[PDB]
């Protein structure tokens, strides 16, 4: 212990850390799925594949 | 247009010129502001009654409602200014400059 | 919630509900080298209140980082011993010390109010910002400071102390000047032994003629001599049997208490007007000296980053914090 | 160096323009903050916009 | 061009992530490597330009300017590390960051293929320069100097922006290749006159043109050594490059509209040389020499013949190198005595021999001494102006005489004579300073050996 | 031997009510630090009434 | 005085602490290695290698190509009695003048 | 003021603006204006002092007059067409009344004085909300009625706005007055491009809102309301001054910063319609705005002004409240020039 008073950010807010990581992962997987669906729909509509 | 609309528009213009030309009191300016909405009410109801726009007859009432909302706002600001300075003179509202 | 603010207020945390009617602010005052410190200790321990020793230099050091004080060059840039030795210095040390002490007293008062409002426990300060001006008048009437210094002090005191609730109880310990000098000689500290008699008389005149008449109108004022101050039991009994309803504390509500607690929990807004661009030669510091001292302060061990993010003092999980 | 560089080439382009802008800024920003005055100005502007803009 | 653009954008994180004592070493080493890589752009074609992509292209006019910029960065680093010893690590890194940003903007400016992208970049070069001047300058006048520099350049360049968007709306494209192939004659009308004026005046202020030049002494005197080096070596060449680029679409109106600018340039060349004759400040003397040489380049571009364009390019490169060297030498003297007055320190030849040699070589190149590229460019410009008219030779001869006079006067005042008695803090020259002067001077002589590399596309 | 930095003269140049003062603007004063002007000593002037004798 | 300002520091001399100083850095090792890298890279690599690279750059300007083409054209034209320099750049048959 | 009352008043201001921006009826548009003003007055008067009271009084007087003129224009338009839908107005006199009323609401010259006066009177949060939101609503109305705007009147008011903003900002020293005159100039630019491309008007509005939010939040963070108060920030948090410097450079329109994009696109669009004199004058007059931005930047970041002695205690303490979206606003206001072709998405 160094600080006379406990710092507000003494230990990581694990709830916030988990929410942040989960939100990032969810957004990334959603973006990947959305891109795949967009490519498939574009190819189907243009009659390419 | 008949002369009646001319008279109502002239009255509105007179009330508008009254508001833009302060003399000493803020209360007189508020009275001029209330007269403008009276002229607007009269003009709108004259127009609506003449063309038999039946559903528009509720418009002048909403006009009156927001008229007196503005009058309430002005009276509140006037009492705060009077509490601060002792009089409702517009000359005392000079702390802020352009 | 999890931190006081508008969300906590709309949730329903109310200062009046928190208080227990025994939450009082008591400030002990007296001339130099009196028994006010021991009397404050006794009152705080008997009433169960939290004691706040007189805020000298390095109080801000004690309340931040580690409790250990910092170098004088980095905390205050002023010396009480040097003030005693050469009161009429040519580097403005007297008024630098006075302004720094006023800022420290303001910070301590904010801390005391924050503790009282967040806990409901009363506080006993060994001096307040409402008694600090007596030393300014003593300095001015002895020629130690200038009229410009007095005016700057008055401006800062106005715009800062106008926003805080006055103490509930003001306990003044009246000790005659010759007794003050005798006690100073007995203590044996050379620096305060250099104190002249005219300086001590000016503080007493300021207390008697300005501070006590000014605080008598607000709330209760109790005055004791040396003998009466020695018996703290009667003082605590007198405090416990005070009837008063003419203070601003009864007039306070939950909204005003919320505003006050928001003000006092933010220490930078407390000190906001202590650094106003009034360029007195006493307090103004040049660009180069300011840059050098600020670089040194950042080079201090636990001062480069925020408290939770200093790796050299043993803070882990920084990458996830 | 003196007559042209330090005096007249300074006076023609950068000094005269700066002086004009400073004077215009003083004129614009030197207002007493009176609602009577600038509301009379509003009235004049309304009249001018009504008459001169058709 | 990405093989040169990306390494600079990697100089940025490397500078910010390197240790506190390795910043100068890393920046210098990798700047030199980037310069070596950029040397490969000198291999140009005889028919057309090097079209890398839709965005960047290189020509015989762009390539030497890019090489000069990339070679100039490490020299600025050396001078900066001379005068910024006591700065904090963050401020040193910010200084290097401003230099790196300036180099990146200059590279993209010279390689831009559209006039609008060229405008955006060559206006973006102002921000790092202004920050450098007004932040790390020494004296009080740095603030006024920054204001003058900024507002002169912007007042010049805004009508250029309006004219460029107008030309794009009119013709369909601002691409340099398209506007060269689809160029049409400009009729003699007031609208065309004012379009010509907008473009030319922007670049003339950037040159600078005589009468529009006060910002140059103000900024060059009051900027730090790196700022002075980049301002004279490269930033004055943006105006010449722009004029050599935009005048494709301004014909035949240039034949009639060039008279005021030619007269201004010639007479102001004479006037600024004469001003140099009677200057009490060394930096001001160097700045006015820069004004004279750029006036000569303006004359070349305005007369606009194939022999003048080669002279313009050669003189631009030579002046960049020579002015950078002169500023470095003056800065070393200033670091000795903490003053810019020319007559304060004397006898520096008997106190510092090798620096006297460097002063002699730099002053010899400052005047047109054959076979230096300075003389090559000046001689080509003089010949083209003679074919233009036969009194331009009179004006050019007067200018050459006065140029020799003031260059040798500066050398004699600073170096020869007897040393000032009370100046006893003149320590021996540093290896860093000597290496800086060598790196300024040796490439100039190598260019003299191979002169076809800096004569432009018209060669 | 060190870079020039602004002093109290420069700061006082920048610390007026407005830049480029004139007579009226010099008669003006900078606003208070916390924007709270000191209250004016307005007189309440309570109504005085004779309640009686008639 | 109007400020609490530091006195102007004395000029710091690199030769006092380090007699064999190159003027790059205060630390002797950093200063020596800065000198070594600057000299090596700049002089050796950039100067020598860039100069020889520029000297032996391939003839992409087609100077020698143009000289050989001109030699061939001169030989052919003076062998057949044609003028060495053609009178027109383009073909007047393919050019159509206005009436 | 109670937090619940403050948040419901803010919700009412936003509801009034949204009613203005979604209504297809002139009466409902006027109702939205009235609701916005009524809920906006206490927000100005939140921190009670005579300056705030005077600023709120002047704001109320100006906005009430503008609303009266706007309702008169609506009634006159109804008289000659019998239509309530917000479209091209069918009477030139009604259109001129509407244009002047909306200009008075926006603060366009010569209806500008109230903007610096009110901004100086009210606090930093109140000024931020005022500038941003109260520019947001009338501009939407103008965009809806754009096709009947008198180009001569609109461009005259816009050019007057640019000139007046430049000169006032040149003279001022108070940060809130500087921000007010900056707002006047930017409104001038927007309304100048208004009769040609409402898309360019919206783009300028968005970039101006981003830059103003960043600047006002930096001022709130540093707690500086004057130039000299801002001159001490380098000794407590030097990063804030650097961010403020780059934001000020962006607001002056220097490339490649985000503030160059609106000026560039507006000049291009105006030149497409054979306007050259107006774009050249508008571009040249912005140099005054850049001058007083640069003068403000010299004091804060590029030079070190003298500090005081209690700044040491301020060093010892740390900033508590966290500004929301300040880094995002600072990035968006300086580094979005390469993303320019998104204005087609904005179309
Ligand atoms: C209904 C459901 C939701 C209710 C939410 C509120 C209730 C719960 C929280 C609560 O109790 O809040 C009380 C709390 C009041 O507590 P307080 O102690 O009186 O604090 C006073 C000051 O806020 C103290 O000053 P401050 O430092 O706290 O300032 C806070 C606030 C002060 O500023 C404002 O309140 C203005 C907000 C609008 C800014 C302009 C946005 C413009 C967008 C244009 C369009 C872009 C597309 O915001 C800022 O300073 C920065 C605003 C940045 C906005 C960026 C928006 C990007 C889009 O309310 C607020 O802070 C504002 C609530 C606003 C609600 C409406 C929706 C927004
Ligand atoms: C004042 C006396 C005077 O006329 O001095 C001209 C004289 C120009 O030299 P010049 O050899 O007499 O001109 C040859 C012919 O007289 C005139 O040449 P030209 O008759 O063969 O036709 C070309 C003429 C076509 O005539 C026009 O375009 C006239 C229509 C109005 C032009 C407005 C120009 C606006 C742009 C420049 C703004 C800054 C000046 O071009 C111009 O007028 C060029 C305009 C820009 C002149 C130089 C601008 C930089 C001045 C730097 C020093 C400022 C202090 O001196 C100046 O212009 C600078 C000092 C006066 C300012
Ligand atoms: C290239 C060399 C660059 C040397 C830079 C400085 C190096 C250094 O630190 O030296 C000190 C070092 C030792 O001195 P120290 O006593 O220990 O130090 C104390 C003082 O610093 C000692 O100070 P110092 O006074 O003894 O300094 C020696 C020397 C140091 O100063 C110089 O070296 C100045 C050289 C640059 C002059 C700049 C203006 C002219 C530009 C011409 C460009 C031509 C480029 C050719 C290719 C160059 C490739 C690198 O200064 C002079 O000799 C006075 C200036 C004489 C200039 C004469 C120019 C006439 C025109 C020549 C045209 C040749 C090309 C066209 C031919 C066409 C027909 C075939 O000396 C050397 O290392 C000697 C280097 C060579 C010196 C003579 C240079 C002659 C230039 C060519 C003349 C024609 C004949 C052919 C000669 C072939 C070889
Ligand atoms: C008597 C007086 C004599 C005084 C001078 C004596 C010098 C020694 C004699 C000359 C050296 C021998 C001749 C060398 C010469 O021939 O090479 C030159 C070549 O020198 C180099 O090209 C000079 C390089 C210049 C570029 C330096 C780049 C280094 C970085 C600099 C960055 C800054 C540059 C900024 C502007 C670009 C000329 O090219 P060229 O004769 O046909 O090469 C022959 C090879 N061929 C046949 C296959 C073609
Ligand atoms: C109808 C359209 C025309 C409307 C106006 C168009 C604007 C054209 C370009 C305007 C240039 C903007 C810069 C000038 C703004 C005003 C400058 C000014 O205020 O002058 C005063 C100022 C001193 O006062 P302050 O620094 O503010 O502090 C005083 C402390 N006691 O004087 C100065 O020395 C500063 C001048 C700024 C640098 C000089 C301007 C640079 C040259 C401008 C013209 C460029 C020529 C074009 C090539
Ligand atoms: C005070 C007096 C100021 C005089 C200097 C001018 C600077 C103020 C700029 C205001 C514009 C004045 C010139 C207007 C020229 C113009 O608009 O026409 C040019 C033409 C218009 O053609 P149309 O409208 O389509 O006509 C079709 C015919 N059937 O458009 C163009 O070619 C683009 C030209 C851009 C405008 C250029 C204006 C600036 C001219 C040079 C001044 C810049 C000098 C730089 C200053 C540095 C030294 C101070
Ligand atoms: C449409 C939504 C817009 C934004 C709404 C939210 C605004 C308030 C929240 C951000 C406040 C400022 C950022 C700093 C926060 C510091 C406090 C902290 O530790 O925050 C942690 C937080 C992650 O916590 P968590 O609750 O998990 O967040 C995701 C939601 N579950 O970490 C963060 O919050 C940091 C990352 C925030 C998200 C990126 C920044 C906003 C911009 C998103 C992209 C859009 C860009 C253009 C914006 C304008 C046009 C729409
Ligand atoms: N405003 C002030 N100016 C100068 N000195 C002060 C000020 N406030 C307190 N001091 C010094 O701090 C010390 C406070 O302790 P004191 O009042 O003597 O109680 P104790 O006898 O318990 O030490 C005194 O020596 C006094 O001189």
């Amino acid at each position: 212990k160094f600080y006379i008073r406990e710092p507000p950010h003494g230990s990581p807010d694990w709830l916030k850390v988990g929410l942040t990581l989960g939100t990032s992962v969810f957004l990334w997987i959603y973006l990947i799925k959305q891109h795949k669906e967009d490519v498939l729909e574009y190819k189907r509509r243009n009659g390419l594949e | 247009m008949p002369l009646v609309y001319m008279n109502i528009i002239m009255a509105f213009a007179i009330a508008l010129a009254g508001l833009l030309m302060y003399r000493s009191h803020l209360m007189s300016s508020l009275l001029c502001l209330e007269g403008m909405m009276l002229s607007l009410f009269i003009m709108s109801t004259l127009i609506i009654l003449n063309t038999h726009f039946t559903l528009a007859n509720m418009m002048p009432i909403i006009l009156l409602v927001f008229a007196a909302c503005e009058a309430a706002l002005g009276l509140s600001l006037l009492v705060m200014v009077s509490n601060t300075y002792g009089t409702d003179y517009v000359q005392n509202l000079n702390l802020l400059q352009c | 919630r999890l931190q006081y603010g508008p969300l906590a207020f709309v949730l329903g945390e109310r200062t009046t509900r928190k208080l227990t009617e025994t939450s009082k602010v008591i400030t002990v005052d007296g001339n130099i080298c009196s028994g006010k410190g021991r009397l404050a200790r006794e009152i705080a321990e008997k009433l169960g209140l939290r004691h706040f020793p007189e805020a000298g230099i390095h109080y801000a050091d004690s309340t931040t980082g580690d409790g250990k004080p910092l170098d004088v060059q980095l905390s205050g840039n002023c010396s009480l011993e040097k003030f005693y030795d050469d009161p009429k210095s040519n580097d403005g040390n007297s008024y630098r010390l006075q302004s720094w002490l006023y800022a420290s007293r303001l910070l301590q008062y904010a801390d005391a109010l924050e503790h009282l409002l967040s806990t409901g426990q009363g506080v006993v300060l060994e001096r307040s910002i409402y008694s600090d001006f007596v030393f300014l008048e003593a300095m001015y009437r002895q020629g130690f400071i200038r009229k410009q210094c007095v005016e700057h002090y008055n401006e800062v005191k106005k715009v800062t102390a106008c926003e805080y609730l006055p103490p509930h109880v003001v306990v003044y310990v009246d000790v005659p000047v010759p007794e003050i000098q005798s006690r100073i000689q007995k203590k044996g500290n050379p620096h305060e032994m250099k104190i002249t008699a005219a300086y001590l008389q000016d503080i007493e005149n300021a207390y008697k003629k300005t501070f006590l008449p000014e605080m008598s109108e607000k709330c209760e004022v109790l005055q004791y001599s040396a003998r009466e101050a020695e018996d703290a039991e009667k003082v605590v009994e007198d405090i416990e049997y005070l009837k008063c309803d003419k203070g601003p504390w009864p007039d306070q509500d939950d909204r005003t208490f919320h505003r006050l607690r928001m003000l006092v929990q933010n220490k930078l807004e407390v000190l906001n007007y202590t650094t106003i661009p009034v360029y007195l030669p006493e307090i103004t510091i040049g660009a180069h000296q300011s840059d050098r001292v600020f670089q040194k302060f950042t080079e201090l061990p636990g001062r480069k980053y925020s408290p939770g993010y200093n790796e050299d003092v043993g803070d882990k999980w920084i990458w996830l914090k | 160096s003196s007559l042209l560089d330090l005096i007249w080439l300074e006076t023609i382009l950068p000094k005269t323009t700066s002086f004009i802008q400073m004077k215009m800024s003083i004129m614009v920003s030197n207002q007493k903050g009176l609602i009577k005055l600038y509301f009379l100005s509003f009235l004049i502007t309304i009249m001018i916009s009504m008459t001169l803009f058709n | 061009m990405l093989k040169i653009i990306i390494p600079t954008t990697m100089l940025l994180p490397m500078t910010w992530m390197s240790k506190h004592n390795m910043i100068w070493i890393n920046a210098t080493v990798h700047s030199l490597l980037i310069s070596l890589i950029s040397l490969s752009l000198l291999n140009q074609l005889g028919e057309n330009s090097l079209n890398f992509s839709l965005t960047f292209f290189s020509d015989s006019l762009s390539a030497p300017l890019l090489v000069l910029t990339t070679w100039l960065l490490p020299l600025m680093l050396m001078a900066s590390q001379s005068h910024l010893s006591k700065e904090t690590t963050t401020r040193k890194k910010l200084y290097i960051t401003m230099l790196i940003l300036l180099q990146l903007f200059l590279i993209m400016t010279f390689t831009a293929t559209e006039l609008i992208l060229f405008y955006i970049l060559f206006e973006a070069t102002l921000v790092p320069t202004l920050i450098i001047i007004t932040r790390w300058g020494n004296q009080t006048e740095r603030l006024n100097a920054g204001l003058y520099f900024l507002f002169y350049t912007l007042a010049g360049s805004l009508p250029l922006l309006v004219a460029l968007v107008y030309i794009q709306n009119t013709t369909g494209s601002l691409n340099f290749l398209i506007i060269h192939y689809w160029s049409h004659p400009l009729s003699n009308s007031w609208s065309n006159i004012f379009m010509w004026l907008a473009c030319i005046m922007a670049f003339m202020v950037k040159m600078p043109l005589y009468g529009l030049h006060l910002w140059l002494p103000k900024a060059h005197v009051e900027a730090p050594i790196a700022g002075s080096m980049v301002l004279a070596a490269v930033l004055l060449k943006l105006g010449g490059y722009g004029m050599m680029r935009i005048t494709t679409i301004l014909n035949p109106l240039t034949n009639y509209m060039a008279y005021p600018f030619l007269m201004l340039s010639m007479w102001g060349m004479i006037m600024t040389s004469s001003i140099c004759l009677r200057q009490t400040d060394l930096k001001s003397l160097i700045a006015y020499s820069s004004v004279s040489h750029m006036a000569l380049v303006i004359v070349a571009i305005m007369i606009q013949t194939p022999w003048s364009f080669m002279g313009a390019t050669a003189l631009m490169i030579a002046h960049g190198l020579t002015s950078s060297m002169l500023f470095c030498l003056a800065n070393t003297n200033y670091e000795r005595v903490h003053s810019r007055t020319m007559i304060l320190a004397r006898g520096l030849q008997t106190l510092l021999p090798l620096m006297a040699t460097w002063w002699l070589v730099a002053s010899l190149t400052n005047l047109a001494l054959p076979p230096s590229i300075n003389l090559i460019g000046e001689l080509f410009i003089i010949t083209a102006s003679f074919s233009w008219s036969n009194i331009t030779i009179i004006l050019m001869g007067m200018n050459m005489m006065i140029t020799a006079l003031y260059s040798l006067y500066m050398l004699i005042t600073t170096q020869r004579g007897k040393y000032t008695h009370h100046i006893n803090n003149i320590k021996p020259s540093f290896t860093r300073e000597n290496a800086l002067m060598a790196l300024h001077i040796l490439p100039l002589l190598l260019l003299t050996l191979n002169p076809k590399m800096i004569l432009g596309p018209l060669y | 031997a060190r870079q020039w930095q602004p002093d109290v003269e420069w700061a006082e140049q920048f610390g007026g009510a407005v830049m480029y003062p004139t007579k009226e603007t010099a008669h003006w004063k900078p606003p208070p630090w916390n924007d709270v002007d000191p209250p004016k000593d307005t007189l309440v002037s309570n109504l005085t009434l004779n309640f009686g004798p008639q | 005085i109007r400020l609490q300002e530091d006195p102007d520091p004395e000029d710091e001399n690199l030769y006092e602490k380090n007699p064999d100083s190159h003027g790059y850095d205060k630390d002797p090792i950093v200063d020596l290695w800065n000198m070594r890298v600057v000299f090596f890279f700049g002089f050796s690599i950039v100067l020598v290698l860039g100069s020889t690279f520029v000297a032996y750059l391939p003839d992409y300007r087609m100077q020698e190509w143009a000289r050989r083409e001109a030699e061939r054209l001169v030989k052919y034209r003076e062998a057949n009695g044609l003028p060495l320099m053609e009178s027109n750049c383009f073909d007047p048959n393919k050019i159509q003048l206005p009436e | 003021m109670n937090p619940i009352i403050y948040t419901t008043l803010i919700m009412t201001v936003m509801s009034g603006t949204m009613l203005v921006m979604i209504s297809s009826h002139w009466l409902l548009i006027w109702i939205g204006f009235e609701m916005n003003l009524l809920a906006m007055i206490p927000v100005l008067m939140k921190n009670f002092n005579p300056r705030a009271t005077e600023a709120a009084t002047k704001y109320f007087l100006t906005q009430a007059t503008a609303s009266m003129m706007l309702m008169m224009a609506i009634i006159i338009n109804l008289l000659y067409s019998g239509q309530w839908t917000i479209t091209k107005m069918f009477n030139p006199v009604a259109m001129t009344m509407m244009t002047m009323a909306l200009a008075m609401k926006l603060g366009l010259s010569p209806f500008h004085f109230w903007v610096p006066e009110v901004t100086q009177g009210i606090s930093l949060q109140a000024g931020l909300l005022l500038l941003t939101w109260q520019k947001l609503a009338p501009l939407s109305v103008l965009c809806q009625i754009s096709q009947s705007i008198n180009p001569n009147l609109m461009l005259t008011m816009a050019m007057l706005s640019i000139l007046i903003g430049g000169w006032g900002g040149l003279n001022q020293t108070q940060l809130r007055k500087i921000m007010a005159y900056s707002s006047i100039a930017h409104m001038g630019w927007m309304t100048a491009v208004l009769p040609y491309n409402t898309t360019m008007t919206i783009l300028n509005l968005l970039i101006y809102i981003t830059m103003t939010l960043a600047m006002f939040m930096l001022l709130i963070h540093s707690s500086a309301t004057t130039t000299l108060s801002l001159s001490h920030t380098w000794n407590k948090m030097p990063v804030i001054t650097s961010l403020m410097m780059v934001t000020l450079l962006s607001m002056g329109g220097l490339p490649p910063l985000s503030g160059f994009m609106p000026k560039w696109m507006i000049i291009q669009e105006m030149t497409k319609n054979e306007s050259i004199i107006m774009p050249t004058l508008m571009a040249m007059t912005a140099l005054l705005n850049l001058y007083f931005y640069m003068r403000l930047a010299y004091s804060s970041s590029l030079t070190m002004f003298p500090s005081t002695n209690n700044m040491k205690m301020k060093w010892q303490f740390e900033h508590t409240k966290q500004m929301k979206l300040l880094p995002t606003m600072i990035v968006l206001s300086t580094l979005v020039l390469p993303m320019t072709p998104a204005l087609s998405s904005l179309n």
